């Protein structure tokens, strides 16, 4: 086995072809931001989720 | 009636019916 695939078909793992040992392959940090505004009109200081 | 003792202070039935409805998969969606 060269490559793993988890329950979907993304890839999560791979074996090092030179150094032969098993590699867990995670996609870099990600998410969604989301802005809560009391409103423009009251004031332009924001929070960040 | 709620249950003081066990941390989720949910009556019996409720912990039981909690119970009962359920890389992972969301880790992967």
């Amino acid at each position: 086995q060269q490559f793993g695939r988890d329950i979907a078909d993304t890839t999560d793992a791979v074996r090092d072809p030179q150094t032969l040992e098993i590699l867990d392959i995670t996609p870099c940090s990600f998410g969604g931001v989301s802005v809560i505004t009391p409103g423009t009109n009251t004031s332009n200081q924001v929070a960040v989720l | 009636l709620p249950d003081p003792s066990k941390p989720s202070k949910r009556s019996p039935i409720e912990d039981l019916l909690f119970n009962k409805v359920t890389r992972d998969l969301i880790c992967a969606q």
